[PDB]
């Protein structure tokens, strides 16, 4: 698709170029108790902290 | 402009033995056609590189099975002894 994938830098290391990504969001909501929680889909907590 | 160096001081040129393409001296035909399965005569893209993909590119490529034109460079006449 003519997008940048790799780059041969001047230091001698090949690198992989990936687009900048954002974590998915899901919100579970309860109307009766008025309480909510968030879900970070398919990502561990060590990436959240 | 750019200086090309000194001109040639030789006032005499050298005689060449001209033979046409059907002079029984240059009609030895080794075909060597273009084979796309070996990627014969493929010019790489100028400022990009690709890895482990197959791509349909539009550009300037030779035809498959093209025999082309064969040119032979010979050695001039010289004395046996
Ligand atoms: C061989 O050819 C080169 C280029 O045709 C000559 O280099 C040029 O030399 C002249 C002086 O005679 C300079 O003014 C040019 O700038 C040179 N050009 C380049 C590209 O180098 C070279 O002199 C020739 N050598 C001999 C022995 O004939
Ligand atoms: C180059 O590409 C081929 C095909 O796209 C890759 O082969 C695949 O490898 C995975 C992982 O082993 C397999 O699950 C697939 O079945 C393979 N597909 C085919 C068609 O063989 C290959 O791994 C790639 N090589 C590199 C170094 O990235
Ligand atoms: C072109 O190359 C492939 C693989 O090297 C070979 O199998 C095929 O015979 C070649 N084509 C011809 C016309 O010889």
């Amino acid at each position: 698709f003519d997008n940048l994938i790799g780059y041969y830098s001047d230091d001698g290391n090949y690198y992989c170029v990936r687009p900048c990504v954002s974590v998915p969001l899901s919100v579970v909501y309860d109307k009766t108790t008025n309480s909510h929680a968030t879900i970070f889909g398919s990502v561990a907590c060590e990436h959240i902290t | 402009d750019v200086d090309s160096g000194p001109p040639s001081s030789a006032t005499s040129c050298k005689e060449a033995d001209m033979r046409n393409s059907s002079s029984e001296f240059f009609n030895k035909q080794w075909p060597m056609p273009i084979n796309a399965s070996k990627a014969d005569g493929i010019i790489y893209p100028t400022g990009k590189s690709y890895s482990n993909i197959s791509l349909t590119l539009q550009g300037l490529f030779p035809k498959h099975g093209d025999l082309g034109e064969q040119y032979i460079y010979s050695v001039g006449h010289s004395d046996s002894n």
